[PDB]
């Protein structure tokens, strides 16, 4: 636990203590350590909170409104399969910040105070990002 | 002697509705939450409801309301999440409140399972320190579980309370003793006091006190700490007109108060002066006990207007103050004087003389 708050002690910025979680994140399988983290838990949840709002906020943004499909344009992928694409990349990344979460609340965070809304969040927006429609509509 | 200090009513919310618990906050000694139990005038309306009333201001408004769908009989602050607020309901679950969110309806609530309870639960409450806390709630079927205040989802540790030939202890009310956080003590309806361990090999209930012929209504252990270690000791309240003073050494009643002629409803001790203690009635009678100066006779009492029936007390934490709550929801609170309440430096001394001698 000393080490633990030397954590703090070193790290600057959220992303180095996201990455130590990372690095310890069975450590935090114990009761007592688990209880000593508490302050910062919070903190990197609303992070990732803001960074999903980021995520929802580009994925407002329509396909063809955005600059990926003017890129994929540019870079001779075609538009059908450049929407394929992004909208795999925010599934991909979705993905990445669910793991951030269960990493920083340790396992069970399905349960969890604030890992709740996080997780039905997720879920209905992997729902919306089912691409399945535009393979269907395009071969058809 | 008790002068009245200040009186918190809620024509909306609180009427017509009886007081289960009180609870002052360890962060905020200023506010105090009350429950209230359903309305049967008030059919249409919540069941549950919690309100958070304050000091510091003379408003008379309460600061927080809550509100949930079963009959809320336990209340109280999490020690080290000043934001949340736990209850206890009729139906068994745990539901939290907080305080920042919009929303009266509990955010959480444990589910109506056997793994959780599915009985009432008048017993809540957290124990731990700061990096490690735990709530421990026990229902009316003996079923005790210590969940984890950041999820509700099911319980972290939980079994059944037994004594003696596999029998159910239906639990009332229970009692910590100061920095103690494995071993507890619980009151029931069956009229006997436990002294029971939490974790361990020899969890369960450790002794067994016959005393009491009724139904125990409340339990509180020592909370006042200092020269002299009084932290064993501690004081219950039936529905046999009788307050109790035991120990935990001692299987056998260390003394008993009779001097009220109606159903001695709680009990507590005080937090700052050793010997002193208040207990509440069903006719209307609040009254302080000083056994330092007379264990024979009340050291002061006090009677509310119209004198209903006092169903909860508390203690605040300077032990100035105390209030107290009845079956319309009439929420009192007396600040005790300076001369009773204040422990002099001999006190604690002349409380173990008393117990020497008793």
């Amino acid at each position: 636990t000393a080490r633990l708050r030397d954590q703090l002690g070193t790290a600057k910025n959220a992303n180095e203590m996201f990455r130590i979680f990372s690095r310890f994140n069975a450590l935090f399988v114990r009761p007592h350590i688990r209880g000593a983290i508490r302050e910062y838990q919070t903190q990197l949840i609303q992070r990732v909170k803001d960074d999903i709002e980021s995520l929802h906020d580009k994925f407002k943004v329509q396909y063809p409104q955005s600059q990926a499909c003017k890129m994929s344009h540019v870079r001779d992928l075609p538009p059908v399969s450049g929407s394929i694409i992004w909208a795999k990349q925010i599934d991909r990344q979705l993905t990445a910040y669910m793991k951030r979460v269960e990493d920083v609340l340790g396992k069970g965070w399905e349960n969890h105070v604030e890992g709740q809304k996080l997780k039905q969040d997720g879920d209905s927006f992997r729902m919306k990002l089912n691409t399945q429609e535009i393979f269907d509509d395009w071969a058809r | 002697k008790l002068s009245l200090n200040r009186q918190f009513f809620d024509e909306r919310w609180s009427k017509h509705r009886v007081v289960s618990c009180l609870d002052w906050s360890s962060q905020y000694p200023e506010l105090l939450v009350a429950s209230y139990n359903n309305n049967e005038d008030a059919p249409h309306e919540p069941d549950g409801v919690a309100l958070v009333w304050n000091m510091k201001y003379k408003k008379t408004t309460p600061e927080y309301v809550f509100h949930c769908q079963s009959a809320v009989m336990s209340a109280t602050f999490a020690k080290f999440h000043p934001n949340l607020v736990v209850g206890g309901t009729y139906s068994g679950q745990i539901v939290l409140w907080d305080n920042r969110s919009n929303k009266r309806t509990p955010v959480q609530r444990t589910p109506l399972s056997a793994a959780a309870h599915t009985h009432p639960v008048y017993c809540v409450n957290v124990v731990g320190t700061q990096n490690a806390h735990n709530l421990i709630s026990i229902s009316t079927d003996g079923k005790i579980c210590s969940w984890s205040l950041d999820m509700l989802s099911h319980p972290q540790d939980s079994m059944e309370l037994v004594h003696k030939q596999s029998k159910a202890v239906a639990v009332t009310s229970m009692s910590f003793p100061v920095g103690d956080v494995n071993n507890f003590v619980v009151g029931s309806e069956e009229g006997s006091v436990y002294t029971a361990c939490r974790h361990g090999s020899k969890a369960g209930i450790s002794e067994m006190f016959e005393g009491h012929q009724g139904p125990i209504t409340g339990i509180h252990c020592h909370a006042a700490v200092g020269a002299v270690d009084f932290s064993h000791l501690f004081v219950t309240s039936s529905f046999d007109w009788t307050v109790k003073l035991w120990t935990t050494k001692n299987n056998k009643p260390l003394y008993s108060f009779e001097d009220n002629a109606d159903y001695v409803y709680d009990v507590m001790w005080s937090p700052t002066h050793p010997a002193l203690f208040a207990c509440v009635d069903g006719m209307g009678r609040l009254d302080l006990w000083n056994l330092n100066n007379d264990t024979e006779v009340p050291t002061a009492s006090i009677s509310v207007e119209g004198n209903p029936a006092l169903n909860r007390v508390r203690w605040t934490h300077s032990g100035r103050e105390i209030a107290v709550g009845d079956s319309e929801g009439q929420i009192v609170i007396y600040d005790v004087g300076e001369q009773i309440a204040v422990p002099r430096n001999d006190e604690w001394a002349r409380f173990g003389r008393t117990l020497a001698e008793i």
